[PDB]
């Protein structure tokens, strides 16, 4: 199919930053009540998020990357958000890891899909008596060679499209380690008007698919809902992150639940309860890395007095 | 499958009794990294992975971490750390018909070295680094993917072996392929069951001297909070 | 281009002794080079491709092997009908060269 | 080495780096090396941080690290 | 499988000589078709190539810029076009087809002989 949308206003690329916000359990490991230093890739403290919007007047679908990690933070309220699109080129020449949700079950489908420039979803026939139905499947256009299937325990959506300020939270990240892509999940209700707070939510892991595919770039899927070009979303925002291969330092409470994390290659300070290995720091003086000078040239060190070749006596010769 | 598009197989949910493949009809060679061929049986793993492809009594050699040559740099490269079994056999009467059966493809050239675990499907041209090829292949211009070219009546040192790699991992995850013995983990301990705080997606638990100190219990989901047995000095 | 290098450039031998022939490259050749045969007067004829195939019609006493550079070729058992010439020829890149000759005679 | 306040003091910086001048990297150069973050105050005080060379660093009001 | 070659004779340095090497009992098809020389007394030279789907032409390093080439499937003959000879280039010219028309390792041909026609360039 070649279904675009034209309803897409130009604004500024803003910033958003993450005061403590992007830290997830790295493995299965549990922990209580003892302070853990462990070394993976997680999203940066004090670091810009990209700007995007899922609204009826910012819609957008870039092409972003997934080598470089991957923060996914959606605020939601009539649950327009409802998969994510994940694989190598987006096309049909390689596999690719599509989540799909149809409002009844959360079903993936790894197979060879075949993508337009704008996958979505639609929610039409709000004239009289709506009651908010599906109407059509703008996810792919066919699929060949699939290789694994998950379909997920039934439950029902409120698919009424609310406006207002938002109510949660739906912060995920994405990351395949071996073939083993892990997602993690967490659920929180706030009361915010566009931005992100700036406190903790300690996400948790929810499903470990066996996929062994590589994925170099990502987009998601995002819904419609007005009461084929001229439709319009509901009212939601996400925001990308990106994450770096930085140490970090976890605490546990009895149940082992991370109430709080700090970055060691954040501010002096940071590397200070890097160092002490305590989130306390009482006053004095301590050493916590060390000063080294990056150079800039690389020159190979050197000059030379080298005998020149007889250009005079046949060059500014007498006679020729 | 061929050397430039090996298999790769994905096997879980299983019991694996290594011990008939352990003894059977004889295979070239067994030679396993990082796992006992003999202590096997009495083991659980995360993750088995084959991988099936077939070269010639050669390069047998070559299918080992820490060794160049011509196939275990440019078709299929085992990382340094491995952890895993590589089995071979003759396959003189199930291939390598008279005529030269070679559907056999593998790689010629490549532009640098190989990272551990990856294909090559492409078929482009090889480097021709003075006079680019322009997508032709009259001179200086090579087709990468070569037959083998098999005969039954070549020297041993040409005879088709079918080669299986499995891959393991080792005790850091949930596990879902054990062996033939009547959730995998092993030690000595003493069980002083308790209410510890089950995440709904953890697997085991771990003191501060990176040890195990809690175990999940196969069949039902409480906690063995194993305690080392009690010592001291006489 | 190559530079093309053989020893020695000539030898003599008897019937049924050891003989070792051997080719030298100037650069990575892996296995492409071919073992040929000359008569005086008569046509070429193939003997070993790539090094280590024997062509058909070759009884086996023929032998050759080598890799990287420096090449090799073992002779089992001669014959009367073998004193000839030799060279080296590759098929790697712009344009090839032959060798300089190794002829063996009746001692 | 950084100059802690305590996380129940504060949360300010001063960073000292060693060894170095002030050129490589509230600038003050002592023998130990380079300061950042502390402001040079003639007027001595007790000592209640050590560094090197005869200087220290306190708090006094607003607040602000002192060397 | 014969090669009958002709065109050879006595030819001062300078004017053209066009020979010719008749292909038969060798089916149509995909094979490389090369040339080569040999002076008498010496081992052997390569003139000149030719493969599949024309062009991809290619000579030895001395003797650019002075052959030409045209293949006609249809007559099963091959011609070589002679231009700026010199005295160097008397020799026994020979065909060769190295009979190995597969998509995959085209190269490593067996080079098959004719009788070969001898040029002789004289001062
Ligand atoms: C981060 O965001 C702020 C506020 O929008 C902006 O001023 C700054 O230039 C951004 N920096 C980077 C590196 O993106
Ligand atoms: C752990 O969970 C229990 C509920 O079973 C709760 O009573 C307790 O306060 C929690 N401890 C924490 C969060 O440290
Ligand atoms: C010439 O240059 C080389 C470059 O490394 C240097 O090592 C050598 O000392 C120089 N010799 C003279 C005589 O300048
Ligand atoms: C440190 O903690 C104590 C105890 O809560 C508090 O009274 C005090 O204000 C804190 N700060 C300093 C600088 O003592
Ligand atoms: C640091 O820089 C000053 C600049 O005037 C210079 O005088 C001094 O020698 C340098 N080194 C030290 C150790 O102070
Ligand atoms: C210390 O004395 C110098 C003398 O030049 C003066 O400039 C400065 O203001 C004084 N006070 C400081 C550094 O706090």
């Amino acid at each position: 199919q070649c279904v675009n949308l034209t309803t897409r206003t130009q604004l500024p690329p803003a910033y958003t930053n993450s005061f403590t916000r992007g830290v997830y359990y790295p493995d299965k490991v549990f922990r209580s009540s003892v302070l853990h230093s462990t070394q993976d890739l997680f999203l940066p403290f004090f670091s810009n998020v990209t700007w995007f919007h899922a609204i009826h007047k910012r819609f957008d679908n870039p092409v972003l990357p997934f080598n470089d990690g991957v923060y996914f933070a959606s605020t939601e309220k009539s649950n327009i958000i409802r998969g994510w699109i994940f694989g190598t080129t987006l096309d049909s020449k390689t596999q690719s890891l599509l989540i799909v949700n149809n409002a009844t079950n959360v079903v993936i489908k790894v197979c060879e899909f075949q993508f337009c420039n704008d996958p979505f979803l639609g929610v039409y026939y709000h004239k009289n008596n709506k009651s908010w139905m599906e109407s059509e499947f703008r996810v792919y256009s066919s699929a060949n060679n699939c290789t694994f299937e998950y379909v997920s325990q039934p439950f029902l959506m409120d698919l009424e499209g609310k406006q207002g300020n938002f109510k949660n939270l739906r912060e995920f990240v994405f990351k395949n380690i071996d073939g083993y892509f892990k997602i993690y999940s967490k659920h929180t209700p706030i009361n915010l008007v566009r931005d992100l707070p700036q406190g903790f939510s300690a996400l948790e892991p929810l499903v470990d698919l066996p996929i062994g595919i590589n994925i170099t770039r990502f987009q998601t899927l995002l819904a419609l809902h007005r009461s084929s070009s001229g439709w319009t979303a509901g009212a939601a925002a996400y925001y990308v992150g990106y994450l770096q291969p930085r140490t970090f330092l976890l605490k546990y409470n009895e149940n082992g639940t991370i109430t709080d994390a700090v970055d060691c290659a954040l501010d002096p300070l940071s590397e200070t309860k890097c160092t002490l290995k305590s989130f306390t720091v009482e006053k004095g003086i301590y050493q916590t890395s060390n000063f080294r000078v990056q150079p800039t040239e690389s020159i190979v060190r050197f000059p030379n007095i080298t005998n020149l070749c007889p250009f005079g006596e046949v060059f500014n010769a007498t006679r020729f | 499958a061929s050397v430039y598009a090996w298999n790769r197989k994905r096997i879980s949910n299983c019991v694996a009794d290594y011990s008939v493949l352990y003894n059977s009809a004889s295979f070239s060679t067994f030679k396993c990294y990082g796992v006992s061929p003999t202590k096997l049986n009495d083991l659980c793993f995360t993750n088995v992975y084959a991988d099936s492809f077939v070269i010639r009594g050669d390069e047998v050699r070559q299918i080992a971490p820490g060794q160049t040559g011509k196939i275990a740099d440019y078709n299929y490269k085992l990382p340094d750390d491995f952890t895993g079994c590589v089995i071979a056999w003759n396959s003189n009467n199930l291939d390598s018909k008279v005529g030269g059966n070679y559907n056999y493809l593998y790689r010629l050239f490549r532009k640098s070295n190989l990272k551990p675990f990856e294909r090559d499907i492409s078929t482009e041209i090889y480097q021709a680094g003075s006079t680019p090829c322009n997508g032709v292949e009259g001179f200086n211009c090579y087709f990468p993917l070569q037959s083998y070219g098999f005969q039954p009546t070549n020297g041993v040192g040409y005879q088709p072996y079918r080669v299986v790699v499995l891959s393991f991992e080792l005790l850091h995850a949930p596990a879902t392929v054990c062996g033939p013995k009547k959730n995998g983990l092993t030690g000595t301990g003493v069980l002083t069951e308790s209410n510890k705080k089950f995440l709904p997606f953890q697997q085991f638990g771990r003191d501060i001297a990176d040890t195990t100190d809690a175990v999940r219990d196969p069949q039902t989901l409480e906690i063995l909070d194993i305690t080392p047995c009690s010592f001291g000095g006489v | 281009d190559i530079q093309m290098t053989q020893s020695p450039s000539s030898l003599s031998a008897s019937v049924g002794d050891r003989v070792t022939i051997t080719c030298r490259a100037s650069q990575s050749i892996h296995s492409f080079l071919s073992w040929y045969q000359q008569k005086p007067g008569k046509a070429p004829k193939l003997l070993i491709n790539s090094a280590s195939t024997l062509q058909s019609g070759v009884p086996p006493w023929f032998s050759g092997s080598g890799s990287g550079t420096d090449f090799t070729l073992t002779i089992s058992s001669l014959q009367p009908e073998d004193f000839a010439t030799y060279y080296c020829q590759q098929s790697y890149i712009a344009p090839w060269t032959f060798g300089q000759g190794t002829k063996v005679e009746i001692k | 080495s950084v100059i802690t306040p305590g996380t129940n003091t504060s949360n300010q910086v001063a960073v000292l780096y060693q060894d170095v001048n002030c050129t490589e990297v509230n600038v003050f150069q002592t023998r130990a090396g380079c300061l950042i973050g502390a402001e040079h105050v003639n007027n001595s005080y007790e000592c209640d941080i050590p560094i090197g060379a005869g200087i220290c660093a306190s708090y006094q009001t607003s607040q602000s690290i002192i060397a | 499988v014969q090669l009958v070659e002709s065109g050879g004779g006595l030819v001062q340095p300078g004017r053209s000589l066009r020979l010719s090497c008749a292909a038969s009992g060798f089916n149509f098809d995909d094979y490389a078709m090369h040339w080569a020389r040999q002076v008498p007394g010496k081992g052997l030279e390569w003139v000149s190539g030719i493969s599949g789907n024309s062009g991809s032409v290619e000579y030895a390093d001395s003797v650019k810029g002075r052959f030409a080439m045209s293949r006609d499937n249809a007559k099963n003959s091959l011609y070589l076009e002679m231009n700026s000879l010199r005295t160097e280039d008397t020799a026994l010219y020979y065909c060769a087809k190295e009979t190995t028309p597969w998509g995959i390792y085209r190269s490593g041909g067996l080079d098959v002989w004719g009788q070969g026609t001898t040029v002789t360039v004289s001062s």
